[PDB]
This record gives C-alpha cells, structure tokens and sequence, in this order.
C-alpha cells in the first residue's frame, strides 16, 4: 500500500494541465517508474471544512473501480515534513494524451468507421463494468472521455458518480448531466432514474463521432428538450408510457408533436452504427439498450480493439482554436 | 488491498503500551473514546453506520500512534468529523467542537488546546494517511439483519434475539473486536451471545435444525472457540452492568 504518505518530490511537475473541481492539475513524470502521471490537487482548508468531500466521494469509488477503460488512480501522495497546514494531498492518475473533445475541436484528425467501432468497444466495456457493479457515472461527455496515443479509451472524472441500487425505490439529485449530454427523462425531471442515463450520454457521443459537432446544442431545458424532440420524436404515452408520471411532463412540451427522423437526419450514418445509434438515443430508459446489449449489437459484437491500427492523433492536444474573446 | 485485523498477541503491544501504558488504561481510553464519538455524533443525530465508522477510525489509529501523544477525545471528534463526509451525512466541523464542548468538562476539553477548531482540522491529514485513505468500512449490523432474515423458529423470538444482538454490537464497539474479526464473524458472535443469554436454541430455526453449528450456514470454518472468546470479551464490558 503506503497509500498516501510518500512525497511529491519522487514526481517531477512539467506543467499545469488545467483545473479541477477541488484544486489544480498538473502533468508530472516519475522519477523512477518511467511512465507519465497527472496529479489532481487536493488544498485543504482553503474551504473551512478540511479534505473536500468531492474529493473524498472520487477516492471511494475509483478503489472500486478497476478495468482497462476506467481512468487509473495510481496512489496518493503528499507535500510531506507537515502538524503544519501547509501540507497538501494529491491525485496519482495514468497521464492520457487527449480528450474527446479537444480531439475533435482541432480539426484536424478524422475517424473512420473502424476507429469509431473500437472507440465504442472500449467505452461500452468500460461502461458495462461501472454498470455490473453497481455504480451511475451521470457525466458522461466529449470531454470526459481520454485517449492516450497507443489507441486505448479510458472513462474518466467519477467525481459525480454514485452507488444505486437496481430498480430499488430510493431518489437522487436531478440536474446531474451537462445539458447537451442529459437525457429525456432529466429533463422532466425523473429522480429516480437508471444506468440508462449515461447510455443516452455515450448515445450523444457516438453521433458526435460522425458528425463534427454535439447533436443537441441549447442552452436551457426548454430548449434541449425541444431540439431532442425534433429528432428523436417527442415524448408521449405510445412509445414511452410513464411520461405521464414524470413531474414537468405538462408544463414543457415542444410546440408540435414530432415524428421520429432520427434514421433520416444521420442517413449518412452507416447502417450498424445507426442501429445502435437509434438505440441509445430511445426516448423511454426502459426501451434503452444497456451496455451489455450494446456490446451485442451488430456493429459491436466481433470488435477486438487489441487487434485495430489506432487512429494517429497530434501528439499533443491543442484545440487551435481562434483567437476570441 | 491492506489488511486491518491482528491477533491477541499484537494487540498486546500497540505504540500504547510501547510507551508505558498498562493494558487496562489503554482498553478504558478506548472505551470511553467510542463512547465519546457515539454520544456526540448522537446528539447531532447521526447515522448508526457513521458512528460505527468514526469509531472503526478511532481503534485502527490507535494501532500506529500511542495515546500519550495524541488526546483520545480530539482524535475522536477527527474521526466523527472524516465519517460523516464519508458517509454521505456531512457535519460542519464548527457544530462537532460545539456538540463536544457541551459533553465535556473543562480537564477533558482541554485536549483541544487553546483553539479546539484547528486541532481537529490539522490532524484530519494525518487520520487519511494512517488509514491509507482506504475509507469504505462495513460493519456487523448488515450481516446480523442479514444472517437473522433467514431463521424461521419464531417471530416473536426471532426479534427478540436481533434486538439483544444489536445492543451487543454497540457495545463490541467499545472492544478491539473490529480490529481482530471480519464484521461478518462479530455478527455471529453476538447472535450466539443472544441465544445463550435467552436460552433460546438457535439450531431448532435453521434449515439444519438437527446441528448445532447453525453458524456455518453464514461463515466458513468458525469454530465455537473463536465465538466464546467474542463472548468472553463482550460479556467483560458487563464487568459492572448488567446483562442485557
Ligand atoms: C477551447 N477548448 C475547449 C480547449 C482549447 C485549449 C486546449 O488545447 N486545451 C487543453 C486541454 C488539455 C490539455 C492537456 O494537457 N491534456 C488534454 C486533456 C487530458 C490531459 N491528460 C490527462 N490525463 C489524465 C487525467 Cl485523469 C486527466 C484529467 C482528469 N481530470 C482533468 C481535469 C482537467 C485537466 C485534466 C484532467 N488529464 C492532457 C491541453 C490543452
């Protein structure tokens, strides 16, 4: 173990990466190992309450959680010679070169059909794993999802991920995914909602990877939910029965009742792709395929990502996106 | 994974007794240190788990630090206050020193120094580092529901053993029971501790109900004598109380 007491100094910072939800982030690389790491920050008692919760609720369920497609924490180590406040803790992650979204935002590489059949493989695997036992990620999205540049997928920040219990009658917090990624169901406001919340998220994403942009950009409720129904359909009684019992299932509804073009507004999607992309993107959770069924479907099944030339990626990430303020 | 469980013989020899302090006196600070973090998380009306975690906190720290460095009731408001964020039942750090200022008595509460705040906040670090952030604990009573959901003899006597054996895994709480056996064994224990004390024969409510070793059904290769010293410690508690 020796879990959290050995020092920062056996890590060499080369640069600050971004920022967190409970401190900075920094790239490092080990002295001895040989391999890359990234150190998420933990300051205490900048907040009155001492080691963030946020923190505390990641650490717990990362030791859960281990799979080739999850995000590795490596350990935990400390500023060290502390008493004395001064002492910090920080996050031990395996450095991935890129995220989803810087990715494509660059504009500069572009996946093929095969390279987005492994991307799906390992994002499923790892998400069926998350499933089976008994975890919601509920943030899922472009950038969320690493990549490093031998070709491997891995889910990350489990920040805002939580323990339910299957079809157990007990409530959770309603606004959990970030708006373009979030489900029918969020948007009514279901609160006691299933794994099929993060299947729609990866629904998104699989769209996203034939199309350059988010298939659902708005930028309230109203909206999001609106533009969702102009493409899926919009939700009623014949394909989704319990939106009667949803609480905002009344007072928000698209001005028309629209027919699902889902198949005619990615036609140019090819047609396994768009079968496990009608799919996920089913309005009722219930009709939803789970990640053990996405790993069945047709476009899925024979898919051994170990055996695929990965997509070549700037070595490094960098949006290049225009100067603008 | 670590490992969290020692024997009788490396219990004898905690940084507490290293340093001079008789085994009676470190088995009353730990007393009285469990009992301290399950009244004041009480007060402010807390999660039985979140008590029991606080407390599982509490022994395990005491396993690599000594009570003449560290004051038992600091480290127990440390532990309460790490618990309830663990266990999804937040508690402002502000409201635990207040809730134990309310407890205490000046000599007791003098432990927290000058500021009693900063005292509990510094050595919050030092808990997640001794502990090895491995923060996930489970405890007796699930296995005691658990166990006691698949006996048939009787209702009536059914609840009245869950009821006793519950009683008795607060208390097991004031022991170093948690840091020799898995909670799944102290959950037999005291399920068996129950029986004796009601003379109810738990054997007649199993599927086997001709065997004795009605516990087998729940752990593997326990034997008696391993459930009698449970007893024997538990029992030790009532010293001067009475049974029950
Ligand atoms: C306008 N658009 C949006 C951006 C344009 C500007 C632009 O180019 N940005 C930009 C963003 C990131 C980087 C970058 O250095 N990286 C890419 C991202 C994965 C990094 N490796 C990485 N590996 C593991 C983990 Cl757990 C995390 C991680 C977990 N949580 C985190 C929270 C914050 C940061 C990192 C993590 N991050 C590397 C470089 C440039």
């Amino acid at each position: 173990i020796d879990w959290g007491k050995r020092c920062v100094d056996k890590f060499d910072i080369i640069g600050i990466i971004g920022e967190g939800t409970y401190g900075q982030v920094y790239k490092a690389r080990d002295k001895d190992t040989g391999e890359m790491v990234a150190l998420k920050k933990v300051r205490l008692d900048n907040e009155k309450e001492g080691f963030p919760i946020t923190a505390i609720r990641e650490i717990k369920i990362l030791r859960q959680l281990t799979h080739q497609s999850i995000i590795n924490m490596k350990e935990i180590v400390t500023d060290k010679e502390d008493k004395k406040d001064k002492g910090a803790f920080y996050l031990v992650f395996e450095y991935m070169d890129h995220d989803l979204m810087g990715l494509l935002e660059s504009g500069l590489v572009h996946f093929n059909e095969n390279h987005i059949k492994s991307f799906m493989r390992q994002l499923m695997e790892g998400l069926d794993y998350c499933h089976k036992k008994n975890f919601l990620h509920r943030d899922i999205k472009c950038s969320n999802i690493l990549l490093n540049n031998r070709g491997q997928i891995k889910l990350a920040d489990f920040g805002l991920a939580r323990l339910y219990s299957s079809e157990e009658s007990r409530p959770y917090t309603n606004k959990v995914i970030t708006l373009w990624y979030r489900p029918p169901e969020l948007l009514l406001g279901e609160e006691r909602y299933t794994p099929a919340i993060d299947v729609w998220s990866c629904g998104c994403i699989l769209g996203e990877l034939f199309t350059k942009k988010p298939i659902f950009q708005a930028n309230q409720e109203l909206a999001q939910l609106e533009l969702i129904s102009r493409i899926c359909g919009s939700p009623c009684p014949a394909v989704w029965p319990d939106v009667i019992k949803l609480p905002y299932f009344n007072t928000m509804k698209p001005k028309k009742q629209y027919r699902r073009k889902l198949r005619e507004e990615f036609v140019f999607i090819p047609a396994a792709a768009l079968d496990l992309f009608d799919y996920m993107l089913a309005l009722d959770p219930s009709k939803r395929c789970t990640a053990e069924q996405a790993l069945q479907c047709e476009f899925l099944r024979d898919v051994e990502p170990s055996k695929m030339p990965p997509p070549d990626l700037p070595l490094w990430q960098d949006c290049h996106e225009l100067w603008s303020k | 994974k670590p490992c969290w469980y020692w024997d009788k013989k490396d219990l004898a020899h905690t940084p507490s007794q290293l340093e001079g302090l008789d085994p009676a006196t470190e088995a009353r600070y730990r007393r009285e240190g469990a009992r301290f973090i399950f009244d004041v998380g009480t007060r402010l009306g807390l999660h039985y788990d979140t008590l029991a975690t606080g407390i599982i906190y509490f022994h395990r720290f005491y396993m690599f630090h000594s009570f003449k460095q560290f004051p038992r009731y600091v480290t127990g408001a440390c532990c309460l206050f790490l618990a309830g964020k663990v266990e999804e039942t937040p508690k402002k750090c502000k409201d635990i020193i207040k809730t134990a200022r309310s407890l205490l008595n000046d000599v007791q509460f003098g432990q927290f120094g000058d500021d009693p705040k900063e005292e509990v906040m510094v050595l919050e670090r030092i808990l997640l580092q001794t502990i090895k952030f491995d923060l996930q604990v489970e405890h007796p009573y699930q296995f005691l529901l658990k166990y006691a959901k698949q006996l048939k003899g009787d209702k009536n006597k059914i609840q009245k053993l869950v009821q006793m054996a519950w009683t008795f895994v607060n208390d097991s709480l004031c022991t170093t029971l948690s840091l020799q056996w898995e909670p799944e064994i102290i959950a037999v224990a005291v399920m068996y501790l129950a029986g004796r004390l009601c003379k109810f024969e738990i054997q007649e409510w199993t599927s086997k109900p001709m065997y004795r070793r009605w516990w087998e059904q729940f752990v593997q290769d326990v034997p008696v004598d391993v459930l009698e010293d449970i007893c024997h410690q538990i029992l030790d508690l009532y010293s001067q109380g009475k049974q029950q």
